[PDB]
């Protein structure tokens, strides 16, 4: 039942910008999200001090997907464990305890990809989190779909637009509510030529060219969040990427880099069936 | 500026 939103697809109602995504299938400079627009959006919350760590996504009633560098990053002495964090699902407001709406969960086990490369370019920047107990779905909480080989092949193309959501910085003040922005996928060559960092096949970049007029990007605080696309075949939302890294925020000639979810799906399946 | 979450979760 993944990827079908209670307040939209199931009622045959469209959100205000999804048409832009479908029309292309031939957070800085984002807008406030509509209620229930991204029911799979998760907030990684640190207990002490109470603070926003990263974004993440709900892929089932028991698992949450996020970026490995949100939990483990030796250069900044970051190394969190199960009890250092809380997962908050179904939110809209960044700072308020949305009573009766959001659900806060504890973590049972964190899984970081064995070959996550924090030393050089954040290659394989992905991690799974097993919640202590299943989250009940609702109008504001619903999992997103993971792509199958076919869906990934036909949607992950230069020019095609995806959607990124997060409570991160609005500029390189934080927002009051979840922000959203739609960005086009950029050709590998252009991605490579925009940075000194060695780019691997487990990443793709997104953003507008300096001449396209439109702009927008993810920023600090958004890492670990989902880059989603709506399939025009079955109308479901699929998570194609994970906000990984960027050089600054919304700089011209620069683009955001995302973890290529499908390329690492084997590991995801492996961990899920072997541990629950 | 985060709002106090219930101690039941902490
Ligand atoms: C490979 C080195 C990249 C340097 N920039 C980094 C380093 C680290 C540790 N974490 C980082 N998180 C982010 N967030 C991020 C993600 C996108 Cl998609 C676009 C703009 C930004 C801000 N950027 N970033």
């Amino acid at each position: 039942d993944c990827g079908l939103r209670p307040l939209f697809e199931k009622k045959s109602l469209e959100d205000k910008t999804e048409r832009e995504l479908l029309e292309s299938y031939i957070i800085v400079e984002g807008s406030d999200a509509e209620i229930g627009m991204s029911p799979w959006q998760v907030m990684l919350f640190r207990k002490s001090p109470q603070e926003l760590l990263c974004g993440a996504s709900l892929i089932s009633d028991r698992w949450v997907l996020t970026a490995a560098h949100c939990l483990l990053y030796p250069p900044w002495d970051k190394n969190f464990t199960e009890n250092d964090l809380l997962v908050r699902i179904g939110k809209h407001s960044r700072t308020r305890y949305e009573r009766n709406i959001e659900k806060i969960s504890m973590l049972e086990k964190i899984y970081i990809h064995p070959r996550y490369n924090w030393r050089e370019n954040l290659d394989r920047d992905i991690a799974l989190m097993k919640l202590k107990k299943p989250v009940a779905f609702s109008d504001y909480i619903h999992p997103v779909c993971l792509p199958d080989r076919e869906t990934a092949a036909s949607l992950l193309q230069a020019g095609y637009k995806g959607r990124v959501t997060g409570w991160g910085n609005l500029k390189e003040g934080q927002p009051s509510v979840l922000q959203v922005v739609n960005l086009p996928i950029v050709e590998r060559p252009v991605c490579k030529d925009s940075t000194r960092i060695r780019i691997t096949d487990n990443m793709f970049c997104a953003g507008y060219k300096p001449d396209e007029g439109k702009r927008g990007d993810a920023c600090e605080g958004d890492s670990g969040g989902p880059f989603v696309m709506k399939s025009p075949f079955n109308n479901r939302w699929y998570q194609m990427g994970i906000v990984s890294w960027g050089e600054g925020c919304d700089r011209d000639g620069k683009y955001g880099f995302y973890t290529h979810v499908f390329r690492l799906k084997k590991w995801i399946q492996k961990v899920i069936d072997q541990f629950g | 500026d985060f709002e106090e979450i219930p101690e039941e979760y902490l």
